[PDB]
C-alpha cells in the first residue's frame, strides 16, 4: 500500500475500552475526612461524556483502599485485546502521589503498576489514561491580574 | 553512525510508556471543587470533550481544559486563607502517539 | 446558571499557568546519557525540533520525542543491574494554548 | 475584523525570546559527583537547534548552586516585553524535583518561581519552557518486548 506513518494510536478496535470511575464521596469517620459534596455531579457528567465517546463506563462509589486495589487488579487482568484504550477516573481526596480510599490512602503507583506494559499485555502499546481529581499538596495559587 | 544503546535486534518499549495522567491541579497544590456544580477540572474536562472530542487531538483538548480552568474559575471562601484562589490543571504525558477518540 | 467561583469581574490567571516542563524521564526513574553522543532525550529532542518545528504544534513534537526515545534506545552496561534498560520522557504541561515556533 | 479564536500563543513578537542553557559537566570533588561525559554534545546540539528557531541562546558551563539561582534571578528580572517566550534547558545530575549545581542541589521550584506569572510580569501569559535532562529517582525500566 501507500506510505504509512503510524503517528496516531489505533483507535478503531471493536471496543474503545473501559472507563472505570471511582467516586469517593463519603469517608469513614475513623479517618476524619469530610464528605465531598458535588462529586456525584462529576461522576454523572463523566459517565455521560465517556458514554458518548463509546466507552464501557463502570462506576464504583465509596471504595476502601483494599477495594480500590482489588478493582484495579481485577480490571487489569481482563482481556483487553479487542479494546483500543483504557481510562480510569479517580474522584477523591488526595495528596501528592496519593488517592484516598474511604479508609485510608492508596499510592497512585500501586494502581498504575497493574497496567504496566509488561503486566497487562493486552494493553501494551495502547493508551492508558488516568484522570485524577484530588489535591496534590497544600499550596494555594494567589493568581495574577491580567 | 553506531553505538551501544540503539537499534536493538529485539524491539522493546518502556513499561511506563503509553500512560497519560490528567491531573486537576499543579504539583503540590490544592484542587478545587464546587459543592454544588462539581470540581472545576471535571466540569471543564467534560465540557471540552463534549465540544471537541470529534475535532481535536487529546493533548489539544486537555490544553483547552487547562485554559478554561485557569481563566474562568476563582475560589470563594469565608476563610480569607482559601478565598480568591486559582488553579491550573497539569497534563502529564508519557504517550508515544497522538490520540484521537474518533477514526 | 450562576455560582460563587466563576465569571470574576477582575480577570486573573494562576501564577503557575503557562509553564511546560519537558522531562527526560518518568517520575522516579534514572535518565540515560551516552558518554559519546549525549543524552538520549536531548539527542531526540533536537532531532525532532529540527525536523518538525516548522510543521507541528509543540506537544506533538514532544510526543514524537517520547516515541523516539522509547523505541530506539536501550542501555548497555557491564553492570547487569544497569544493562538493557529503557526510558520514556515525560511531558508536563500547564500551558493554556497551543504553541507553534512559527507564525 | 473576522472571528478571532486565540487558540495558540502569540509567537510573532519582535524576539522569540531567550534560551538559557545550563551545562554542568564537571562537579566539585567535595560533592563526590562524577563528570557527565557527552553533555557538551547536548549543549552544542541545543545551541544550534534553538538558534535556527531564532532564540537568543545563552550558554553557561559548570555553575554552582549559587550561580544557578543568581543566573535565573537576573534573567527573570530582564524586560521580556518584546519576547514571545522563554526557554531554559538544564543539563546535570538530578533527583526528583532537584537539579545539581557543581557544589550542591537546587530545588527546581526555586528556579521556576522567578518566572511565576506574578513575579515576572513581562512573561505573564507567555509560554515558559523548562527542558530537563537529569535523573528523577533511582528506578530502572526493564522494558517489554513487542
Amino acid at each position: 500500500s501507500g506510505i504509512s506513518l503510524d503517528n496516531s494510536y489505533k483507535m478503531d478496535y471493536p471496543e474503545m475500552g473501559l472507563c472505570i470511575i471511582i467516586n469517593n464521596k463519603n469517608f469513614h469517620k475513623s479517618t476524619g475526612m469530610t464528605s465531598r459534596s458535588g462529586t456525584d455531579v462529576d461522576a454523572a457528567n463523566l459517565r455521560e461524556t465517556f458514554r458518548n465517546l463509546k466507552y464501557e463506563v463502570r462506576n464504583k462509589n465509596d471504595l476502601t483502599r483494599e477495594e480500590i486495589v482489588e478493582l484495579m487488579r481485577d480490571v487489569s487482568k481482563e482481556d483487553h485485546s479487542k479494546r483500543s484504550s483504557f481510562v480510569c477516573v479517580l474522584l477523591s481526596h488526595g495528596e501528592e502521589g496519593i488517592i484516598f480510599g474511604t479508609n485510608g490512602p492508596v499510592d497512585l503507583k500501586k494502581i498504575t503498576n497493574f497496567f504496566r506494559g509488561d503486566r497487562c499485555r493486552s494493553l501494551t502499546g495502547k493508551p492508558k489514561l488516568f484522570i485524577i481529581q484530588a489535591c496534590r499538596g497544600t499550596e494555594l495559587d494567589c493568581g495574577i491580574e491580567t | 553512525a553506531s553505538g551501544v544503546d540503539d537499534d536493538m535486534a529485539c524491539h522493546k518499549i518502556p513499561v511506563e510508556a503509553d500512560f497519560l495522567y490528567a491531573y486537576s491541579t499543579a504539583p503540590g497544590y490544592y484542587s478545587w471543587r464546587n459543592s454544588k456544580d462539581g470540581s472545576w477540572f471535571i466540569q471543564s474536562l467534560c465540557a471540552m470533550l463534549k465540544q471537541y472530542a470529534d475535532k481535536l487531538e487529546f493533548m489539544h483538548i486537555l490544553t483547552r481544559v487547562n485554559r478554561k480552568v485557569a481563566t474562568e474559575f476563582e475560589s470563594f471562601s469565608f476563610d480569607a486563607t482559601f478565598h480568591a484562589k486559582k488553579q491550573i490543571p497539569c497534563i502529564v504525558s508519557m504517550l508515544t502517539k497522538e490520540l484521537y477518540f474518533y477514526h
